[PDB]
């Protein structure tokens, strides 16, 4: 922060905050409340900040390789796409339509419900829809040996979101750091959960309205804190439904297209008997049905290959009870 | 300050002696030795240092795992420091000064006698049992009705012959830290063997002795760290130990620590608890309390309070003086407090009659 | 550099690249960053050497009545040493692990170490729970160091205890309190599997109960010789009590038959306590001489239970 | 690890030898077979036990049979130390695993480092998941994926959590069965090896008395019967004293066979 | 005066704040400061070395790593909670109606301190405190003597509750709470209330459940058992219903006096409400004859609640008024509240 | 600047943190990665501006404090307090007018009235409860009555970062009982952790039944000592176990308010309330449009406007014809 004229305080990369006389040239415009400023070795003199910015390490994008999934599957409904069309491309870049109606669009996207997978399919599918910079980091990616670099990395990640538009940041399963432990050895583990509360303080800096898109995905939300799922920051909870009966037939069709034809092999019998023993055990066991085709030894997958794949997992033990059906 | 004047004025010789040994930072552990001159050493800075030793210290005094001084310039070995250990955990472990002498016994003879000869007698006359050997037992055990618990351990404190002994309880070793109990029980005997004459005591093994295994999820398996490792560390041969330790708990539970001790430990006694003619012994030490009338008969009120040990009849002479000041009187005749004693047994038995049968059953 | 910094220097200078594959422990001077010599051996402190044991004060002759089941023990340790020349002719593979288990006291730990005294075998003391520390990855890294010495050193021997507890995988995990060791044991079992040279330096294991046993323990390099120890018979119970007392004075006028038949389920360690309690009463008795009736007195003393008597039971 | 032959000599299961043969070794010698038809090889596998033996050996022999390429992973390196920095070492170990092509990844005894989040425990269970994140990240690339073959092993597959229980990360699940009659003479010939015996013999009495045993356990029975020869001061032994040492030791192993039931 | 301008060059001006590790008989005092650094400190200055003890905040001079002296320690967020006192704002003029109970335990709380002469001649002494229990305020019944014990010596109130207090348990920092308050004065009164152990809805977070809640209560014994504590720290425990204390736990204490207050009668309830209203009434005019006669029966708890809403509903008129149709209608809510659960029974 | 840089040249200059102040003029200094330090005077700014926990600059050579810097302690808390609730003044609340007249005399009395306590003859109220199927307005009314009362408002748990800043071995709610006193006198609330998981306070008691002790101990001090009065709480729950909250509090002394389900008087004004932030026309009749939905929840009022407002966002026009107004009602009737 800028405490007074001619001098200001600056935290060192090692984490120790330094109080340094500012250079007499530029005292104001490039100062900023929070920024990375170069310092001299011995004197740690304040001279020049970043543009901003040089950003940080790791990387972004990588989702543009193509192809993934076409959105035309839901194209027949138009009842589902109408809510999606209003929740995707209009929240991306639109301006005069918001201030008119006055509704402030939230940045919150929370994805729970796996299994099944869902998720990253609709991620690379948005890449087909629109083009934007995708920040992809694991929840554990910023864990380091020192606690001074941590607050800077998540700051450099969120400060390029407001700097560049449009921007989408994806972090996978932050429920790990959501674990609350006060112990000193876990102090850094609790320091990264306050980093999670730090970037949480930084996500209201996007308000309002420019700019960010925050998509959140986790396998288990029970360990998450109440204030993380509270509205005003994440106002939209998108629950991925359990595969149940609906995701069955859709997920057998998508794998058999990647499987070899199957112009001979007739899917009629594999949607019945293997469907009985499904766990589920839904998405990628269908890939195991294809991974028993590499077991062959056969050019066009035999009927015995499929049936053998699903029958191993998972077993059922019947029937002395449910026979009422 | 006048005591702080000459105290602070001594810094002139300090700074002269502060230049030597100033480089001792930091404490460092060694690793192995390929040859005599050069040893590899590791310091808490995380940096390992191979170095030779100064001509002031002989090479034979450097053993693997020894923390020694250093000269941060030359990195050479300076002076060895005996303690390797331990962060905290000592202050609750260390017990000093006496209390509760032998005169506080409540009349139990054979009980307190055979547990006195397991500890006080061997150390008071080492040549006796060595020439009489045979061999002293490897440990003891205490449990039963509550009276008299934790006092018999306090008896050896004031009866201690030379040096104070260590007290340890189970709940202070809980984790957080795992492995201290191992590290602890190894070092206290290493500290012992130098001066000997230091007992090791553990209390309340029932809570930490949960046995054996359950389906899931554990559960008892994290509790197996406390019971199995402590017994295993007790199961050593060295020697083992010189003071033959001690044990005290509430219930005999559980089965696994109870079946492990006969292979090592010995002298399992069951309280006892007052005898019908022994309840007056706790009244004898209480006969010196305040002013006792000569008409009082301790044999009369003893039978009226069964299974009262020394704790429940300590309230007798308490309720004696209690209602004495309530009634503004001075002494308490037998009939005075015993009228309240027949109440203190029954009215306190309304909610619980204080059975121990239902604990293990 | 172990300081967590990393540097860049030309190849030493002095000792050339002939030794060795990328190492550690080498000496280097201050900030000049030149390594004069490549220094062994490995690390660290108690991890390198767990315990230094010369030889026990007792020998295998101290067990009475167990001569049938000591031969199986003595064989597996002794046969790979002197009889190795006969194995290459007949294609014989020596046993590695041995499971020694019985209700305590079974005199297992005394018998194990005592067999290393006459065979010159260097003994190393180790316990299962000793491999668990606050810091994760300690006892696990120890076997990496321990079995590396098993390749470096020749048996000798290694003995451990309480393998059954540390071998508890529960049912629903994770995890138990034995974590570091249950990974260490199955690693101790892993290097026996994947690495053939590990057949050097046979390892003895001991358990106090069979309730929890890892089925993975069955292998040639893993536990092979297994003999259940019941309560010794009347002949053996009378023996062991005399052979535990060979180090001390033994009282005359003893039939040895009466004290033998009166012992049912009584432990061998309790038989030592019989001569203790009979020797403790010798103090107050005033005479160090003991009688045959004093044995059965201390025999019935410790067991069954203590100290009460049967009344109200009709 | 040897084989080729020594892998196919394990005697069972017959079709499981025919599994990782074309799954692991084949992609290097003939990668064109998979890409022309369009079928992808599996990126992972899981071998559990012990209904019998062969959980490790099945993947272990095909591990070095692909080429001199292999990278072995021991579960002792994942735990590291307090504030363990092995998060980058799991990245480092897999970084140098990609130095070998085509790469193979092993994981053994995951029932320790595979800590389950069902009942939420100390943060040690969290850093277990973080080490799992270092596993998945580099194997989720953006880098060599279909070319590298990852293998994990466990005592029981209840520790995998719904993430690893799912295919993808852990794809193939394979158990072990017992041999059959007249196939007992097959697995016998490869267990002969160094140990030899009298000229006129029938090995069927030896192996039949021990059923449902580890390959080393039967190898112990051959040595235990051979270590009875030195007590008889003869090179060979008659099959009468054989069956004695065979039956006794075998029945002693069956009492220790408890806890063979494993969750599916 | 001159010592301030003298030693300042010997210690400062700059210096550091470290922690103490161990002391050697050679006068070298090993200290540990952040992070992971030791040293041999030999100083004769200002010590006071005996009063220190390890774990201290003792300073370390910059040149070179020496301890000149100490300042103080606050310490931790844990001490700032209670801060006063609590002074006698709960008055004996707020309670009344209990006689046979009020006479007996008044001696036990006053048995230490005054009348030391026949207390020291005893020499056995009951320095165990007391124990309370019972619903709803039966434990709060004699709490009025605990606040009456705030007029002298010192008092402490520790809420037992159920969940929030967890720790290892090991009870490490709650013994600190008891120890730091006794260091100011050292007489003491320590009061524990509302043990929910039997009434738990579930276990909190990773504790246990089941036996681990029992073993921290067994540690609550071993603390209180206890070895080894002599002075007071007067122990007072309270709850709604006690099945908790084992037959072993009651033996050290309280083996002398534990209290039970029966449900109040017409004499106690009239003496409860008239004394509670001695400070403040509603519209004056209050007669207690028809109050206890109308509602039969229930504890004097809710008699303040119906009077709480009495002037509260009249506050719609901003001070004073009574509506006959509304007052009996507003009384119907509490009248039916007790008249829903009227029978038991025949509790008898 | 060249000469001044030479003063800052050697080590630079640092920034410390003072945990405690002494009258001896020695001030303790603490750097975040480093250990605690202390230094002699060091006197630059007036000493009254120096307080514990405050941020201070640090010189390299003498390691003194060059200036005094504004710190943030209350901003930490208060930022978490503004996350849970907006402002929501009296103009942001409506339909509770019958209940706001019930709650005010409890809220308004200790801030302004209290000299008439002895006249009215009642002790300072221990708190208020609001129970009913949600529903909204119970949280909005918290800072509403408090806004015109001039008293500031503090919010509630999880807290969630008070397990470190406040120690673990610390007593928690008792330490939060300090934060309410450290701040200017304010009001508290209960939010929320009231879930349908099965039915119980089992998971809610961590942030509710334990905070029930917070209202007792705060008003126990306010009675006894410290200063000055003005500490209050408001409960938010639904049904069932509230009777247990009535078992914990035997009516002494709790203001009676039953949090209503959405009501005609509630939906009438609370609609216009949320329509003040957006610019629309007056052609909408708020009376009858509220009576067509005798049910659902109070949060559905915002669900009407906001969720169905995306349909007017579809046609790219700020206002839509009446045909969509019936469609806005048709969408909320399908979820019923």
């Amino acid at each position: 922060e800028a405490v007074d004229q001619n001098t200001a305080i600056v935290g060192s990369t090692t984490g120790s905050n330094y109080y340094v006389r500012i250079l007499s040239t530029i005292d104001r415009e490039l100062l900023k409340p929070n920024a990375s400023v170069a310092l001299h070795k011995h004197s740690n003199a304040l001279v020049d900040v970043l543009p901003p910015e040089a950003d940080s390490s790791i990387m972004m994008l990588t989702s543009d390789q193509k192809p993934d999934v076409m959105y035309a599957d839901i194209g027949g409904m138009d009842i589902q796409k109408q809510e999606v069309r209003e929740a995707v491309e209009l929240p991306l870049t639109h301006f005069e339509l918001y201030k008119q109606i006055g509704i402030d669009p939230p940045r919150g996207v929370l994805m729970y419900g796996p299994p099944g997978c869902g998720k990253t399919m609709l991620a690379k599918a948005v890449a087909h829809h629109t083009t934007a910079a995708f920040i992809r980091v694991v929840g554990s990616e910023f864990v380091q040996k020192y606690l001074g670099e941590g607050p800077r990395m998540v700051r450099d990640v969120f400060r390029l979101a407001k700097e560049n538009a449009p921007a989408i940041i994806f972090i996978d399963e932050i429920d790990a750091i959501a674990t609350k432990r006060f112990d000193a050895q876990t102090g850094a583990d609790r320091e990264v959960q306050r980093i999670l509360l730090e970037l949480l303080n930084q996500m209201d800096g996007f308000d309002q309205n420019v700019n960010v898109k925050v998509i959140m995905a986790t396998n288990r939300a029970d360990t998450l804190d109440p204030a993380l799922l509270r509205p005003g920051r994440l106002d939209r909870k998108i629950e991925f439904p359990l595969p149940d009966r609906r995701q069955k037939r859709l997920i057998f069709s998508t794998i058999t297209s990647k499987m070899n034809l199957s112009e001979e092999v007739d899917l009629e019998d594999y949607v019945a008997r293997p469907d009985k023993i499904s766990g589920a055990d839904i998405n990628s066991i269908c890939q195991e049905s294809g991974m028993l085709a590499v077991r062959e030894n056969r050019y066009i997958v035999l009927a015995k290959d499929f049936e053998k794949a699903y029958k191993t997992v998972i077993k059922k033990d019947e029937q002395e009870h449910e026979f009422y059906k | 300050a006048p005591p702080a004047l000459w105290d602070l004025a001594a810094d002139k010789q300090t700074l002269q002696s502060e230049q030597p040994l100033q480089v001792a930072r930091c404490t460092k552990i060694i690793n192995a030795d390929s040859e005599d001159p050069k040893y590899i050493i590791n310091v808490k800075q995380f940096a390992k240092f191979v170095v030779d030793l100064s001509d002031q210290v002989a090479p034979t005094d450097i053993e693997e795992g020894m923390r020694v001084g250093v000269d941060r310039n030359k990195y050479q070995i300076h002076i060895p420091l005996p303690p390797k250990i331990d962060p905290t955990v000592t202050m609750m472990q260390v017990e000093e000064k006496p209390d509760v002498t032998y005169s506080d016994v409540g009349g139990c003879k054979e009980q307190i006698e055979k547990l006195r000869e397991v500890v006080e007698t061997p150390l008071l006359h080492p040549e006796r049992f060595v020439n009489l050997g045979i061999e002293p037992p490897k440990g003891v055990l205490l449990f039963g009705p509550p009276g008299t618990g934790k006092t018999l351990c306090a008896r050896a404190v004031a009866n201690r012959t030379d040096a104070c002994f260590i007290r340890v309880i189970g709940s202070e070793l809980v984790q957080k830290y795992v492995g201290e109990g191992a590290r602890m029980v190894r070092e206290l005997f290493e500290m012992a063997r130098t001066k000997k004459a230091c007992l090791i005591f553990f209390d309340e093994i029932d809570a930490i002795g949960g046995a054996r295994f359950d389906d899931g999820a554990g559960g008892d398996n994290e509790v197996q760290r406390t019971m199995l490792e402590l017994i295993n560390q007790l199961d050593g041969f060295d020697p083992r130990g010189n003071i033959k330790v001690l044990m005290a708990t509430n219930r005999p539970d559980t089965l696994d620590p109870a079946l492990m001790r006969p292979g090592r430990l010995d002298r399992k006694i069951e309280f006892s608890l007052p005898d019908l003619e022994g309840r007056t012994h706790i009244f004898k030490i209480h006969a010196r309390s305040m002013s006792v009338e000569r008409d009082i008969r301790f044999e009369l009120l003893a039978r009226l309070c069964p299974n009262s040990t020394g704790a429940e009849i300590r309230s007798v002479c308490t309720e004696a003086g209690m209602f004495a000041i309530r009634a503004r009187r001075k002494i308490a005749t037998e009939k005075d407090f015993l009228e309240a004693v027949n109440k203190v047994i029954k009215s306190y038995a309304k909610f619980s009659a204080t059975p121990r049968y239902m604990t293990y059953n | 550099t172990s300081t967590r910094q990393t540097y860049f220097l030309p190849v030493i200078g002095l000792v050339d690249a002939e030794k060795l594959k990328p190492g550690d422990l080498v000496g280097v001077n201050k900030d000049s960053y030149l390594i004069l010599e490549t220094l062994p051996t490995e690390y660290d402190s108690r991890v390198k050497a767990m315990e230094v044991d010369e030889r026990p004060t007792e020998q295998y002759s101290d067990i009475g009545g167990l001569d049938k089941q000591i031969q199986e023990l003595v064989e597996a340790i002794v046969l790979p040493m002197n009889h190795k020349e006969k194995f290459e002719n007949l294609g014989i593979q020596p046993p590695k692990g041995v499971l020694m288990y019985g209700p305590p006291g079974t005199g297992k730990t005394l018998l194990a170490r005592a067999c290393a005294a006459q065979t010159k075998a260097t003994f190393l003391k180790l316990a299962g729970p000793q491999l668990v520390q606050m810091f994760i990855g300690d006892g696990a890294k120890l076997v990496r160091d321990a079995f590396a010495l098993a390749k470096e050193k020749a048996p000798s021997i290694i003995f451990i205890d309480e393998l059954d507890a540390i071998g508890t995988k529960r049912f629903d995990s994770e995890k138990a309190g034995d974590r570091e060791v249950q990974r260490t044991m199955l690693e101790l079992l892993n290097q026996l599997d994947g690495f053939q040279p590990n057949t050097q330096v046979k390892v003895i294991a001991a358990t106090n109960r069979v309730d929890i046993l890892d089925p993975a323990l069955l292998r040639s390099g893993r536990l092979d010789r297994k003999i259940e120890f019941p309560m010794p018979n009347e002949e053996a119970r009378a023996r062991i009590m005399q052979i535990h007392s060979r180090k001390m004075n033994v009282s005359p006028d003893v039939n040895y038959e009466e004290l033998a038949r009166c012992t049912d389920d009584f432990n061998g360690a309790q038989c030592k306590a019989v001569c203790v309690e009979a020797g403790m009463i010798a103090l107050r008795r005033g005479a160090t001489e003991l009688t045959h009736e004093d044995y059965m007195e201390g025999i019935l003393e410790v067991q069954a239970k203590k100290k009460a008597n049967l009344q109200y039971y009709a | 690890d040897p084989g080729n032959v020594s892998y196919s000599e394990i005697g069972g299961l017959s079709e499981q030898i025919r599994e990782l043969r074309e799954v692991i070794e084949l992609p290097l010698t003939n990668p064109e077979l998979f890409q022309r038809v369009g079928i992808i090889p599996p990126k992972g596998c899981l071998l559990y036990g012990p209904p019998g033996t062969g959980k490790t050996l099945l993947a272990r022999a095909v591990a070095s049979q692909l080429d001199c390429n292999f990278l072995k992973v021991v579960s002792s390196s994942i735990v590291d130390k307090y504030i363990g920095e092995s998060a980058r070492l799991i990245r480092e170990m897999f970084n140098y695993a990609r130095d070998h092509q085509p790469c193979i990844i092993f994981m053994d005894e995951i029932d320790a480092i595979g800590g389950r989040r069902f009942s939420e425990g100390t943060s040690a269970d969290r850093e277990i998941q973080r080490t799992l994140m270092e596993l998945l990240n580099q194997m989720d690339g953006f880098d060599t994926l279909h070319r590298v073959k990852m293998i994990m092993a466990t005592n029981r597959p209840d520790t995998l959590d719904p993430a690893l229980l799912r295919p993808g990360r852990l794809d193939r699940k394979i158990h072990i069965d017992l041999p059959n009659e007249q196939a007992r003479l097959d697995i016998l010939k490869i267990h002969a090896g160094p140990i030899t015996k009298h000229g006129e013999i029938d090995y069927e009495a030896i192996v039949k008395l021990s059923d449902g045993f580890n390959g080393a356990d039967l190898r112990n029975v051959c040595t235990e019967a051979g270590m009875f020869a030195i007590r008889a001061d003869h090179d060979f032994v008659v099959q009468e004293d054989f069956m004695k040492a065979v039956r006794k030791v075998a029945d002693s192993k069956k009492l220790e066979s408890k806890l063979d039931y494993k969750p599916v | 005066e001159e010592e301030r301008s003298k030693v300042d060059d010997l210690r400062g001006t700059p210096m550091s704040v470290g922690t103490l590790e161990e002391i050697i008989d050679d006068n070298h005092a090993i200290v540990s400061t952040s992070v992971g650094s030791e040293h041999y400190v030999s100083i004769l200055s200002f010590v006071d070395k005996d009063l220190l003890e390890p774990g201290c905040s003792v300073l370390l001079n910059h040149k070179v790593h020496a301890v000149i002296g100490v300042l103080m320690d606050d310490t931790d967020p844990l001490v700032t909670v209670m801060k006063v006192e609590k002074a006698p704002q709960e008055t004996y003029a707020d309670i009344g109606g209990l006689d046979n109970q009020i006479q007996e335990i008044k001696e036990s709380v006053e048995l230490p301190l005054t009348h030391p002469e026949y207390y020291e001649e005893m020499g056995i002494k009951p320095p165990k405190g007391v124990i309370l229990y019972g619903p709803p305020g039966t434990g709060k019944t004699l709490l009025a003597k605990a606040v009456a014990n705030q007029t002298s010596a010192t008092f402490l109130r520790v809420v037992g509750s159920e969940l929030i207090q967890k720790y290892l348990g090991d009870g490490p920092k709650l013994v600190r709470e008891l120890f730091r308050v006794a260091e100011e004065h050292a007489p003491s009164i320590v009061f524990i209330d509302e043990i929910d152990a039997i009434g738990t809805k579930r276990y909190d977070s990773n504790s246990g459940g089941e036996r681990e809640i029992q073993r921290t209560m067994l540690e609550l014994l071993n603390q209180l058992d206890g070895f080894d504590s002599r002075g007071d720290v007067k122990v007072i425990m309270a709850t709604n219903r006690i099945e908790t204390l084992d037959p072993a736990l009651i033996r050290p204490g309280r083996i002398d006096r534990k209290i039970e207050f029966p449900l109040p009668d017409e004499k106690t309830k009239k003496r409860i409400f008239q004394i509670h209203t001695s400070r403040m009434t509603l519209a004056d005019d209050v007669t207690l004859d028809d109050l206890i006669m109308a509602k039969d029966d229930l504890s004097g708890a809710d008699i303040k609640a119906i009077c709480t809403e009495a002037g509260l509903m009249a506050l719609r008129e901003r001070r004073m008024k009574v509506t006959n149709e509304d007052f009996k209608k507003s009384k119907e809510n509490v009248l039916y509240k007790k008249q829903e659960g009227t029978p038991e029974g025949l509790y008898l | 600047l060249r000469e001044e840089l030479q003063l800052l040249q050697e080590q630079g200059s640092y920034v410390g943190e003072v945990v405690r102040a002494m009258d001896k003029k020695k001030v303790l200094v603490k750097v975040h990665p480093e250990g605690k330090f202390v230094v002699d005077v060091d006197k630059n700014i007036d000493i009254n501006d120096v307080t514990p926990n405050c941020r201070v600059a640090l010189r390299n050579d003498s390691y003194t404090l060059h200036k005094i810097l504004p710190n943030k302690v209350d901003p930490l808390v208060s930022l978490m307090m503004v996350e849970k609730v907006p402002d929501s003044t009296y103009e942001m609340i409506g339909g509770l007018d019958k209940q706001i007249k019930e709650i005010k005399e409890v809220i308004e009395l200790p801030v302004k009235h209290p000299e008439l306590f002895e006249a009215l003859g009642i002790a300072q109220p221990k708190g208020v409860l609001l129970y009913g199927p949600p529903g909204t307005g119970k949280t909005l009314l918290a800072r509403a009555v408090a806004h015109h009362t001039d008293c500031t408002f503090i919010r509630v748990s999880g807290s969630e970062l008070v397990q470190k800043f406040i120690g673990e071995g610390a007593r928690m709610v008792r330490e939060l009982f300090v934060m309410a006193r450290e701040h200017a006198p304010s009001i508290i609330f209960m939010d929320e952790i009231d879930s349908i998981g099965s039915s119980r306070l089992e998971g809610g008691s961590g942030g509710d039944s334990e905070v029930q002790r917070t209202m007792l101990e705060l008003l126990n001090q306010l009675d006894g000592f410290e200063a000055t009065k003005n500490i209050k709480v408001i409960m938010a729950t639904n049904r069932i176990d509230i009777l247990d909250s009535a078992l914990l509090r035997p009516g002494r002394i709790d203001r009676k308010i039953e949090f209503p389900p959405p009501n005609e008087e509630a939906r009438l004004d609370i609609l216009k309330i949320h329509s003040r932030k957006m610019n629309l026309t007056r052609g909408i009749n708020l009376r009858k449009i509220a009576e067509l939905m005798p049910g659902a929840s109070g949060a559905e009022v915002k669900g009407v406007c906001t969720e169905a407002g995306m349909y007017a966002l579809r046609e790219r026009r700020v206002h839509v014809t009446q045909e969509d107004f019936e469609m806005a009602v048709a969408k909320v009737m399908q979820k019923d």
